[PDB]
């Protein structure tokens, strides 16, 4: 029976209708999810795939695959492997299991974020708000110790500890690292995440819309042209009588 | 006074059936091709620096 | 250091009237709160509203203002 | 029988058209045409808004007439007691 | 149990009887009728001076409805002018299944 | 017919049933409909199908198959959202197709109707279990609430629950028994469209006007047929329009939570169409009062053909009535938004309040009416 | 046709395709096989149906699945064979039919 607040719209590369994606802070906050979020959440669902769309040369995510994976091997020649090789693979989940997973955070499910962006409803600016919002317990509250106060929480307590400060990191770029960034650089990585189509796909948006303005008008016109002959009537009752 | 192209053109082509048809079938090839590429930069000089084809020049041959 | 946009533009925002208008509330509940909050009384509700208006104000600013 | 040969019988019609050549697209489409806009627009509007505009009202009668009975605890009670 | 307020109906007859197009668009209350059955053995008893002027008027008619253009508001149809002249023949086939109905009961 | 290569082959002779077939001059655009449904009906058939492919129904892993099929699938994400953004519109393509029938009130057509009828049923039904295959918790829930319902028959209630379960749960057998269903039921629906149209082709078409229009009739071949090519490729603009750039707009259900059987979601409402049926389920506190009121509610459309009263055919020369009809109409939209909220009182109440009011609406007001005009036009 | 439950509705006036169909009078039994043929179609499509149910297709597991069907479904094995079972007997209701179209040479049609 929490107030449900909502993110005030932010604007973004990819908020207008053609507004597309920005890769240089997609591969920041890539490192972000290499620092940070393998901490607990997963995502399993993509392939090293990413390489040249997130601007990784073959070899620059392909040699930075290579480090990500590395596990036994050796079972009676049955195997999985070390050292990843191709692509096809996902990344090693910080869990094993959701036993292994919860008691690990003591009662809570982290949550796989694949498209965990069309799970919630509301956006990015969601979670950014969600990121940004930890506040001070009211007068007249208390928590769970794990819990943390943020409104953007639907019960308003969350287990999960602040993570963004400003320069928790330090980025490829070596762009200054801010809580605010740190945080606004990621907002646009997931929101690929989900539809990696995205930005190839709305060519089409384009692309059919200047092909529709052609035909309709065309079709209007032919339409008409025949029916230019009945609506053309003349009626005349010119009986013997 | 000389026929307009079209009534070159009618008697030229809209009148043979199949010649008719035949740049009907013509025009399509160059089309998508001219069409294809130049609606590109449409979409793509409103769309810069977003992109690896113009960010990963910063990382592109090394 | 780095001090953010981002909470550097909270300030100006909740400058605004309504800010400090409810932010008041906020201590009208807390103030009747302060003794009274034996009762279950809580100010949780109000501090929502608060940071309802607030942010809209810094919606249209500091991500402009951010990289 | 044959759909159109056994339809019925007429008598004393007579029927006046062009070649759809003889003619244009568009016959002052928009000058022509503007003004019917009305006499349509207006025939049935008499009949058929007014009924929304009430349940528009409602949406919003309802929407802050449950605002309140939420939204709102130290209201009716307020946290006094 | 109405007499002056008799003459206080007929206007919203007149202009109930003008609110729906068909007294704009030329047509009458006969030739509005939905289909029946009798209609059918009725429209068989019209002469064609009747049957005829009838019909050219429909063909007539439904042409606006394509372009939606209503006649000239004057040349419109009016409230005193009306002609019945389909019911009465109407009438008479109705009672006659109601007799053989009425025989036909035992 | 001499030479005609209509008759040579004897099919073709059946293929007279169109170019040939009389149509009426004046024509709403709402009579494109008709033959708009069925273009529907076809671009689906293909979507789902190549669809089908690579998706398995498996209840472990049968959802992650589909995650495959929009990413390393050649093309995969377009060919989804299609198959799915057809469904509602195709929906709004149904009832408009209803739509026309009470504004000018066709369905004099006796049984011609009860098939448009039983034709619809079966419609709704399908996307049902079509929407269980995401294999979201909204369907599972959703899934498992329906069955769940039916369960409050007196006495023989309890097994038919677990005979279409097969078992205790929502398992194998609940969902992979659909994807036979789900997949192989359209098909017959086909079959049975042209039934459908067989019978007006006893009678020939219905006009605006309530007029038969026998005095004039047109070739269908040339003309009608062109404002089809318009009033088709229409749709697809939105079709497509809605699917690239907004597509999870009316993808509003959200859930690409693998199903959770033990946890529950926040909100349970089935997806945007069925709400007002839905909705009208929660108005009873009887739980048997709401099922003979929620299934029969829709079956009043049978009983429509009953009340016309009136002797003129075509509701836009009685103008009272109109009123009724469009008085209906937001009491609908009403019950959606209604049906879009939770059960909190405010909205109880107003829910409450249109439930009866609906019938009334229907059931008697429109009767009631055609009676007095005749006695006020002197019928 | 007066009140003839043929023309009543128009659909069982198509129905009069069969009633009413002429018929040569010497036949053998030869000629039961046409109209033999599309019972094997029927009682298939219920077979494979039902057997569709339970089956699965996915290259690891799919196979196994079948062993569950002959096994711990509700008369599983029965049902296999017969879709089974039809097929070939389908077949030899096949060429037969074929088999009279010569023999009396038939395909002058
Ligand atoms: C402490 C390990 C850990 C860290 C580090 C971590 N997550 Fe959290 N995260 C959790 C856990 C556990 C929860 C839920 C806490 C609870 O349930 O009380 C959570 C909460 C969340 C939630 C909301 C819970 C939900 O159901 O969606 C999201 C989203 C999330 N984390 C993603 C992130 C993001 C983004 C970051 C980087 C800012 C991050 N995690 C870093 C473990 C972590
Ligand atoms: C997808 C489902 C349907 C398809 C494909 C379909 C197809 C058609 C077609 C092609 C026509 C001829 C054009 C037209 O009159 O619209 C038609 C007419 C009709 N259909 Fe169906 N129809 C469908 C659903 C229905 C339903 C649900 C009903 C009734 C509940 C219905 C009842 C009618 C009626 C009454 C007509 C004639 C309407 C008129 O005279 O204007 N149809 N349908
Ligand atoms: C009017 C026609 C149909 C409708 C309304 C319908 C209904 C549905 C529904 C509700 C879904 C799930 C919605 C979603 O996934 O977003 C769906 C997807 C699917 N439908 Fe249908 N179905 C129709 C015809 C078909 C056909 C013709 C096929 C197969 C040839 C089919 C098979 C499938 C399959 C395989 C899927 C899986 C794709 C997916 O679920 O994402 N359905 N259809
Ligand atoms: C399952 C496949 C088939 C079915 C269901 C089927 C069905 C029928 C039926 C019901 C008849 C009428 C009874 C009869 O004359 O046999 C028939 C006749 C015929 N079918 Fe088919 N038939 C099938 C396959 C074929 C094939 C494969 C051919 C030719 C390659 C064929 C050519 C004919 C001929 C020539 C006749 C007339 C034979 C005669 O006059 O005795 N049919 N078929
Ligand atoms: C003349 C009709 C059909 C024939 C000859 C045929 C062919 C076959 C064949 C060759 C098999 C595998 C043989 C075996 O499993 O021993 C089979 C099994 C199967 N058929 Fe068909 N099919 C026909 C119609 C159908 C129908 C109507 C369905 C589904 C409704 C269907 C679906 C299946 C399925 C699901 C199986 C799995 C059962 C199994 O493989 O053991 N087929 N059918
Ligand atoms: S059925 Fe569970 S609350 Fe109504």
């Amino acid at each position: 029976s929490d107030l449900e607040l909502h993110p005030p719209s932010y604007p973004w590369s990819h908020r207008g209708l053609l507004s597309s994606l920005d890769h240089t802070s997609i591969r920041r906050g890539f490192q972000v999810y290499k620092q940070v979020c393998s901490s607990c959440h997963s995502m399993d669902y993509v392939a090293y795939r990413h390489l040249v769309g997130v601007c990784y040369t073959e070899d620059e995510a392909k040699a930075l695959a290579e480090e990500v994976e590395v596990q036994d091997g050796p079972n009676e020649d049955g195997e999985m492997f070390m050292r990843p090789g191709k692509l096809s693979d996902y990344f090693p989940k910080p869990y094993p299991n959701p036993e292994a997973a919860r008691a690990a955070n003591n009662g809570a499910l982290p949550p796989d974020l694949s498209y965990i962006v069309r799970a919630r409803h509301g956006g990015e600016d969601y979670v950014f708000s969600l990121l940004t919002g930890y506040c001070e317990p009211p007068t007249g509250v208390s928590l769970r110790e794990g819990l943390y106060f943020n409104p953007y929480f639907p019960g308003q307590a969350i287990g999960m500890a602040p993570p963004i400060y400003n320069e928790v990191l330090e980025f490829d770029d070596g762009t200054p690292a801010t809580m605010s960034q740190v945080a606004k650089d990621v907002c646009t990585f997931l929101r690929w995440a989900a539809e990696p189509e995205h930005d190839h796909r709305k060519r089409m948006g384009l692309k059919m819309l200047l092909m529709m303005g052609l035909l309709l008008p065309l079709v209007y016109a032919m339409k008409r042209h025949k029916w230019s002959v009945l609506k053309s009537r003349k009626l005349a009752y010119r009986p013997p009588k | 006074v000389a026929p307009t192209l079209t009534a070159r053109l009618y008697s030229l082509l809209f009148r043979r059936t199949s010649t008719f048809a035949l740049t009907i079938v013509v025009g399509a090839l160059f089309f998508e091709r001219a069409f294809d590429q130049g609606a590109d930069a449409i979409y793509e000089h409103i769309n810069e620096g977003k992109l690896w084809k113009h960010i990963k020049h910063k990382y592109e041959n090394k | 250091e780095l001090v953010d946009p981002l909470t550097t533009v909270r300030e100006q925002c909740e400058q605004l009237e309504k800010c400090v208008k409810a932010r008041e509330r906020l201590e009208l509940c807390d103030e009747r709160v302060s003794s009274r909050s034996q009762t279950e009384e809580d100010c949780t509700e109000e501090l929502l509203d608060f940071l309802h208006a607030r942010d809209h104000c810094v919606a249209h600013k500091l991500f402009n203002s951010l990289k | 029988g044959r759909q159109f040969g056994h339809l019925t019988r007429v008598r004393h019609v007579i029927t006046y058209s062009l070649s759809p050549f003889e003619q244009r697209a568009f016959p002052h489409y928009f000058s022509k045409g503007i003004p019917n806009v009305l006499r349509r627009t207006r025939a049935c509007i008499l009949r058929v808004a007014p009924p929304f505009v009430a349940f528009y009202l409602v949406y919003t009668w309802g929407t802050q007439e449950f605002e309140k009975s939420k939204r709102k605890n130290p209201a009716a009670y307020e946290n006094d007691r | 149990a109405v007499s002056a307020s008799s003459r206080w109906l007929e206007g919203i007859r007149k202009w109930y009887y003008n609110a729906a197009g068909f007294n704009k668009l030329g047509l009458m209350r006969d030739d509005t009728i939905h289909e029946n059955d009798d209609v059918k053995e009725a429209i068989r008893r019209l002469p064609e001076n009747l049957y005829n002027d009838r019909v050219f008027r429909i063909k007539r008619a439904l042409d606006l409805s394509m372009r939606q253009q209503i006649l000239p508001k004057e040349q419109w149809t009016k409230y005193e002018e009306d002609k019945s002249y389909l019911e009465p023949y109407l009438k008479e086939v109705i009672r006659e299944r109601k007799e053989r109905e009425e025989w036909a009961k035992k | 017919m001499t030479n005609i290569r209509k008759s040579h082959p004897l099919m073709k002779i059946v293929n007279n049933a169109f170019i040939d077939l009389p149509a009426p001059s004046n024509i709403s655009s709402w009579w494109n409909f008709g033959s708009l449904l069925g273009i529907c009906l076809i671009l689906q058939i293909l979507t789902g199908l190549f669809l089908a492919m690579h998706y398995t129904s498996d209840t472990t892993t049968a959802f992650s198959s589909v995650t495959h099929i929009c990413r390393d699938v050649n093309y995969g994400w377009i060919i989804r959202y299609m198959h799915a953004n057809g469904a509602s519109m195709f929906f709004i393509c149904l009832y408009m197709h209803v739509g026309r029938g009470l504004y000018y009130g066709s369905y004099t057509f006796l049984e011609t109707w009860n098939i448009g009828v039983i034709l619809l049923l079966t419609v709704m039904a399908t996307a049902f279990m079509g929407y269980v295959l995401p294999w979201g918790q909204m369907s599972f829930w959703g899934a498992t609430v329906i069955t769940n319902l039916l369960s409050a028959i007196p006495y023989i209630g309890t097994n038919l629950v677990e005979w279409i379960w097969g078992g205790f749960s929502v398992d194998k057998a609940t969902l992979t028994r659909f994807f036979a269903f789900h997949f192989i039921l359209p098909f017959i629906i086909m079959a049975i469209a042209m039934v459908h149209l067989l019978f007006l082709h006893e009678t020939g078409s219905n006009n605006p006007t309530g007029i038969s229009s026998d005095v004039d009739k047109i070739p269908f071949h040339p003309y009608y047929t062109i404002k089809d090519i318009l009033g088709a490729l229409l749709l697809i603009l939105a079709l497509m329009l809605l699917v690239l750039f907004a597509p999870d707009l009316l993808g509003d259900p959200d859930n690409y939570t693998p199903a959770n059987p033990l946890n529950t979601p926040p909100h349970i409402k089935p997806e945007w169409y069925f709400l007002f049926a839905y909705a009208i389920l929660r108005s009873i506190p009887n739980k048997l009062g709401g099922v003979l009121a929620l299934a029969f509610s829709i079956l009043i459309l049978a009983l429509i053909p009953l009340l016309h009263t009136s002797k003129q055919r075509s509701m836009m020369f009685r103008p009272l009535s109109q009123c009724l009809f469009w008085a209906l109409v937001a009491d609908l939209l009403t019950l959606t938004w209604i049906g879009g909220q939770p059960v909190e009182h405010p909205y109880i109440t107003i829910g409450q309040l249109a439930s009866v009011l609906y019938f009334l609406l229907i059931l008697v007001l429109m009767p009631t009416a055609g009676t007095i005009e005749n006695k006020l036009l002197k019928w």
